[PDB]
């Protein structure tokens, strides 16, 4: 009675209709949870392989704070909608892709080329808004591979990426209890993702990183 | 005179020291004021009331 | 008989004493909800004999009410899901000595709590005015379903947030949580995560931690 | 040793007596628990009735509050001691100086709401060495009166009672010191004659450890065994 | 995309009572994250050999005292908690320690059989201030984990003592940079630890591990709903 510990298993996992979840683990041994739930947080945020957008240049502008005419939105705004966009992608470390396009109205995700390996997950993402018959919007985008955060500082327009892909990770506890045990932890977790995967598997890949990492000493 | 025995000691000047916490293990940002203080036990205890 | 204190109106109709009652000092226990009040597992234990005892029956543990009372004594292994269920749903009154305004009573559902002490919701303290300094608050139970319903109706926290007197929250945060949201709210001109831009909130959260 | 003391605790540790003062310098030729025993100075011992001092440590005892109150040897054998001076630490009291409670690791700031408006926080390191524990005594009196129909007795027959509540006690009908004794359980056995069980027990919710009996008798009556 | 694994380079006995190591190679982010979870494991829940019971012939209760001994028998139960033991095989095991005479008296009088080993013979019990008066006594040590004082698991002569299932006290960890290695950003990770000496440290680093990695086993164990 000395290395058993008292096994929780998921009762319940009840997620919200795409990417949006919450797990409930119980019951744990005391202060487990905290140390279980903080390690869970930190890998997440940390160290997630992904892919997201790097650099994006358009074909008639070299300034960041600029505009082109027969758009509502501004480069800027335009960066913070690709920030947004969610997609996957082969194997394939990286790739260029366009948002060629001309007419009137906004500019979603589904208008993307598809190039083959690359898959948009949102084709319904909103990337720009046009207005005027003439104006047409034309740009390169770059997607590349990796596993955290890049600033701009760390590096044509940039483009900082957030490889990880779950976007809010959080953890709490309270004392759940069994017949006469005092004091065992409950840890409930909230999470939600970009959904360019669901977020049990995520979990579940942080746990075979640890794991492995785990492995080279028992 | 405080300072003149902090300054004896290998503490900081202000006393200020940083911390880290268990649950999240890094620097809890403004360094925090620790020290030793003489607690004491009055006699009440919950199970009398 | 009639007149004086021992007279019958003086005696018997004033501020008398209370079975199913208790009393203790009491702690914060901020991780529980306003909607719920925290209870030492005794206190529970001892406050609903006849409740365990009727659902005891009812389960047939020991059909007599000696044998169940001997059982629950013994503090044997089946009470503990007996009380659990008779506190599945059954608020009960919490109260301070100086009870100068109404909130000074006020209705909560109990969760099963270890150790000694009453943990009680910290924004209510405000409303009962009660530092952590030993104050002794004292604890009472309904018994009619119709009882039961005045406390989850009336005498409930999510029935009372607003002072009688006024209209203002008497739920406003008191001193400590207060410090960390001004501290939320507060510019530096310079330091790690200024002068740049974010699609949203989530994303921000993800940088600050 | 309260660590920021003032200078006061050295005069109220001599002045309250709760401690073994010396009344003469010299040595300790015999330490223990029970007593001590000091070979005064022969210059501070006086030429006629000589002799040699002893001091009797107060024991384990009842307080005023139902808390311990107890003398310890603070001193070794064969060890100078000066007149006046500490010889064995009363409650509270650190080589003759006042020690009321316990210096401590501390730090000020919000934990997670835990400390709102004076709630302290521990660690559960504080308690694993019970450097904060206390000791509390209860003294429960039992008398034998004599009433009609025949007087009080002390016998450990009781009717209708579990052998168990029976087993802890003794020939008499008295429990054995040193008894791990809970709320509840029997430790005189008196009945009132009829015959009726009124015998005295633990008061409910509250355990303990039987550390002394005491026993008086009105003056004209025998004793039982113990 | 990858993410190294690291070795426990180095194990090192700084002094008798305890020792530092070392994880290398280690990414960015991982060095606090390991540093947080290893100390919290570390500090919480390792095994033990703390006392549990203690008889002594001449006691009939902890509150009283013997003669020729100067010290309460409290503060000598307070001392006995105190003390530390190693053993191999077995989970329980009495220990016998018997001894008059005027003098100090520590651990090195105990009974010394063979998977019972005594980690601080220096630990003085008490004194005896008698020639004559033998203190002869009886130590039930069994295993355990963390704190189990008397009033959870609860004989007369038979006297109980609260459990201090912990052979560690401090804890620290540090990260830094590593060697080039062809590749920067690579964090060695230094753990100190102290202990009274019962524990070897690569055996509890290994008992974390493993105690981790089956907590993590119930996120590998993730099923259903």
């Amino acid at each position: 009675s000395v290395t058993e510990f008292l096994k929780p298993r998921l009762v319940d996992i009840e997620q919200v209709s795409s990417t949006h979840a919450k797990v409930t683990l119980e019951p744990l041994e005391r202060g487990f949870g905290h140390t279980l739930g903080n390690a869970l947080r930190r890998i997440l945020l940390s160290s997630m392989p992904g892919c997201a957008v790097t650099e994006v240049e358009i074909d008639g502008v070299l300034h960041e704070y600029s505009t082109k005419e027969g758009v509502q939105e501004d480069i800027l705004e335009i960066l913070l909608n690709l920030k947004g966009l969610a997609v996957r992608v082969q194997g394939k470390d990286e790739v260029i892709l366009t948002l060629n396009k001309s007419g009137i109205g906004p500019v979603t995700a589904a208008d993307i080329t598809h190039d083959g390996d690359v898959e948009i997950v949102k084709p319904q993402h909103v990337i720009c808004h046009l207005t005027d018959e003439n104006a047409s919007i034309s740009m390169r985008i770059k997607v590349q591979r990796g596993r955290g955060y890049v600033p701009a500082s760390t590096r044509r327009l940039l483009v900082d990426a957030c490889y990880s892909p779950v976007e809010r990770i959080a953890y709490n506890v309270e004392a759940a209890r069994v017949e006469q045990r005092t004091d065992l932890d409950k840890l409930v977790i909230e999470m939600e993702t970009n959904g360019t995967i669901d977020p049990e598997e995520a979990i579940r890949r942080a746990a075979t990183i640890l794991a492995e990492q785990l492995e080279a000493f028992v | 005179e405080i300072k003149e025995l902090l300054k004896l000691g290998d503490l900081p000047t202000s006393g200020q020291i940083r911390l880290y916490d268990g649950r999240t293990g890094e620097q809890f940002e403004r360094p925090v004021t620790v020290g030793y203080m003489y607690m004491l036990k009055l006699n009440h205890l919950v199970d009398d009331k | 008989m009639i007149k004086g204190k021992q007279g019958r109106f003086r005696q018997n109709l004033l501020g008398k004493r209370v079975d199913y009652s208790g009393r203790s000092v009491i702690t914060v226990g901020p991780y529980l909800r306003l909607h719920q009040c925290g209870l030492p597992k005794k206190m529970a234990l001892e406050l609903f004999k006849p409740f365990i005892y009727g659902k005891l029956e009812l389960r047939g543990l020991a059909t007599t009410i000696k044998a169940a009372k001997k059982m629950v004594e013994r503090e044997e292994a089946v009470v503990w899901d007996i009380l659990d269920e008779v506190i599945r749903e059954h608020p009960v009154l919490l109260n301070r000595a100086p009870t100068l305004h109404r909130l000074g009573i006020q209705a909560f559902e109990p969760v099963l709590i270890e150790g000694k002490a009453i943990q009680l919701h910290p924004l209510v303290c405000a409303a009962y005015n009660a530092d952590f300094d030993g104050d002794q608050m004292a604890v009472h139970v309904p018994l009619t379903l119709e009882a039961q319903l005045e406390a989850r109706a009336l005498m409930m926290s999510t029935n009372n947030i607003l002072s009688p007197a006024n209209g203002e929250p008497i739920i406003v945060p008191s001193q400590d949580v207060v410090l960390g949201l001004y501290y939320m709210t507060r510019d530096c001109v310079n330091a790690k995560g200024e002068g740049m831009v974010l699609t949203g909130p989530k994303e921000a959260e993800r940088l600050y931690r | 040793k309260p660590l920021v003391g003032t200078g006061m605790e050295r005069a109220v540790a001599v002045d309250s007596g709760v401690t073994a003062v010396a009344k003469r310098g010299g040595v300790v030729q015999y330490v223990d628990a029970s007593r001590i025993v000091i070979k005064v100075n022969e210059d501070e011992m006086y030429p006629g009735e000589a002799g040699i001092d002893i001091y009797n440590l107060t024991k384990y005892t009842r307080s005023n509050q139902n808390t311990c109150i107890n003398q310890m040897p603070c001193v070794s054998l064969g060890e100078p001691v000066e007149r006046g001076d500490v010889l064995a630490d009363g409650p509270s009291t650190d080589l003759g100086e006042l020690a009321l409670g316990q210096n401590m690791r501390v730090a000020f700031m919000p934990w997670n709401g835990y400390n709102f408006e004076d709630s302290i926080l521990v660690s559960e390191r504080v308690v694993q060495e019970d450097r904060f524990t206390t000791i509390h005594i209860q003294e429960l009196a039992c008398v034998s009166r004599d009433t009609k129909l025949g007087p009080e007795e002390i016998t450990a027959d009781i009717p209708n009672v579990g052998e168990a509540a029976l087993s802890k006690l003794d020939e008499s009908g008295i429990v054995y010191i040193g008894a791990e004794v809970t709320g509840g359980d029997i430790l005189v056995g008196k009945v009132t004659p009829k015959v009726k069980d009124s015998s005295l027990r633990v008061p409910n919710g509250v355990s303990g450890t039987v550390i002394d009996v005491q026993v008086f008798t009105r003056d004209g009556v025998e004793k039982d065994k113990r």
